């Protein structure tokens, strides 16, 4: 005899279906079959329905506004002469007027999102022609956006979304579904966050570690957001098109005085393609910033050339400049030489040397 | 995958490790070619004619460098791994199948030298690495074969 | 410095260790303006080269005056010195004789 299913929860799907969900008891090492009993008690119709399901969830089509749903589930072993569990504790869910499906949308800039609504007026479902939509109670949405999907339900379609600008604490735009002039209290939440986060890396002058940095300035608008850099290491080189990989590991980043997070990769694999992105784990959903692949050997910030010597050649009268090529990188290098009269402000003349095997240059002065 | 770019990068990684060893002042004063008894397991200048030989040489060096606590040395071991990977892609562009070299099975002896004399192991390993890399760099234009 | 003993051209792994440290450490003292305590200072700059070294100031108090030739006394006591922001250790003798 299994224990009754636990954690019975009820959420509304993006389709406007009532999704009943529960957790399997943690102690059964075998699949369970469930029987779901639910009743729908409206002011005008009582419906009872018994459904048997092998999944840990049930969809109930078209939630009725101003109705109360009572649900019970019991489990039995799927294979063999199993005994039914006792029923779960009854859970009552009494709905409120006006339906949004979905209740919330978490998206990125440039995407398309659409909402659907049903408006219940005095135990009656109004026609879709009557329904009008509003944003943040400030202004009516243009009629061109509305589409009549069905007689009961109206829909708004948004295109080329722009970032939601925060008003005080609130990061999101409140979308309202109203019966003509008069609106209702409940609204739908639309969250648009700039995911365009630049991750730049720099390998130290000894090439012993790689430090990567990224700014918080676009994300200081969302309280409760947590930020986690994730990375995937390739065996060799970076792909032509970087992409999110299902198997990724987090990296410890530390906020610096300059407002940037600093993450040190040590040891570093110079010729392994490190694909990185920021994971934004909102209370409802996870977003990955556009992935970029970085090769540590190709992002080296070299040390300055050492043993720089500038001498004017006797008899010849050329400014002969010499140096020692800097330790890193050992790749062929192009060099840039700035020179000018020494003073409070130096008028730098620029000169570029593209010979890899060049260690000294003579420039007329 | 550009073959020429990979070849140049292979050259670069070799020069890179050589220069790193050059930065290490104590190693510079030590003769690369010179033989030191006990360190013989370290792959020093002995003709490295082929890619498989290069791969096993770099593998042993990686294994030795990994064990020594030094910030520079860990990176050098990493560089050696990348060099091995570069050699593997070159062997692929040449239609060669390079088996992934394991390090030396015979590390049960290396512990003794590391405990008794850390300095000798480090200076020898670095100087011989620099020498081996230099001949490898010389030979990489000679049309290396598998 | 590693000192090696070799049979001709060929050397062996083991070497002898020679440690030479500048012991020329200047200890300067200063009695506060009310002459209630004496603060002594000395710099770390010569000794930052040796990790694992621990440094302890020791002192021996004479009954009266300083000797013409100072010397180490077998009976000595340590003094608590505290590293300051300027990189110097500061030891306060209070009360002072």
């Amino acid at each position: 005899k299994p224990d009754p299913p636990l954690g019975l929860h009820m959420e509304i799907t993006d389709d406007g279906n009532l999704k009943i969900s529960w957790s399997s008891p943690p102690l059964v090492p075998f699949p369970l079959q469930y029987q779901v009993k639910y009743s729908e008690n409206s002011t005008t119709v009582i419906r009872e329905a018994d459904k048997i399901v092998s999944a840990t969830s049930l969809l109930v089509d078209s939630i009725l506004p101003g109705s109360s749903y009572e649900v019970q589930v019991r489990g039995k072993r799927l294979d063999g002469p199993g005994i039914w569990s006792d029923w779960s504790t009854p859970r009552v869910f009494t709905t409120q007027d006006v339906i949004y499906f979905p209740p919330k949308i978490l998206t990125s800039v440039g995407s398309n999102v659409s909402f659907h609504c049903i408006y219940k007026k005095e135990n009656k479902i109004v026609p879709s022609k009557e329904i009008v939509w509003w944003m943040n109670l400030a202004e009516k949405i243009p009629q061109s956006q509305y589409d009549v999907v069905s007689d009961h339900v109206s829909k708004v379609t948004f295109f080329n979304l722009n970032e939601t600008k925060p008003r005080g604490k609130f990061t999101y735009d409140a979308v309202y579904c109203c019966n003509e002039h008069e609106c209702h209290h409940r609204y739908a939440e639309l969250y648009v966050i700039d995911v365009n986060i630049n991750i730049s890396c720099e390998t130290d002058g000894y090439l012993t570690k790689m430090t990567c940095r990224w700014s918080t300035s676009t994300i200081q608008s969302l309280a409760e957001s947590t930020l986690q850099l994730r990375y995937h290491r390739s065996s060799l080189y970076c792909s032509d098109i970087p992409s999110i990989h299902p198997i990724s590991e987090p990296k410890d980043c530390y906020l610096q005085s300059d407002g940037f997070y600093e993450c040190i990769f040590q040891p570093i694999f110079l010729l392994s393609g490190y694909t990185m992105w920021i994971r934004i784990n909102h209370s409802l959903g996870s977003l990955d910033s556009p992935p970029t692949c970085v090769l540590p050997d190709s992002v080296v910030k070299p040390l300055p050339p050492s043993s720089v010597k500038a001498e004017i050649t006797i008899n010849i009268g050329l400014l002969k400049i010499s140096w020692e090529k800097p330790v890193f990188p050992e790749n062929n290098l192009q060099f840039q030489i700035r020179y000018g009269l020494s003073g409070k402000e130096v008028q730098w003349k620029m000169y570029e040397v593209y010979d890899a095997k060049s260690k000294s240059v003579s420039l007329p002065v | 995958v550009p073959i020429q770019k990979v070849q140049d990068d292979t050259k670069t990684l070799i020069k890179t490790i050589v220069t790193r060893i050059n930065d290490i002042s104590h190693t510079q004063s030590v003769s690369s070619k010179q033989k030191v008894t006990g360190l013989d397991f370290i792959p020093g200048l002995h003709p490295i004619l082929t890619l498989s030989k290069m791969d096993q040489t770099l593998a042993v060096y990686q294994q030795i460098l990994t064990s020594m606590p030094s910030r520079n040395v860990i990176q050098i071991s990493n560089d050696l791994e990348n060099l091995r990977d570069l050699l593997h892609v070159l062997a692929f562009s040449k239609s060669c199948h390079l088996p992934w070299a394991s390090g030396l099975e015979t590390l049960d002896s290396l512990g003794g030298v590391l405990e008794a004399s850390g300095y000798s192991t480090e200076v020898v390993a670095l100087s011989r690495l620099q020498g081996s890399l230099q001949d490898m760099l010389w030979q990489l234009d000679l049309s290396p074969g598998c």
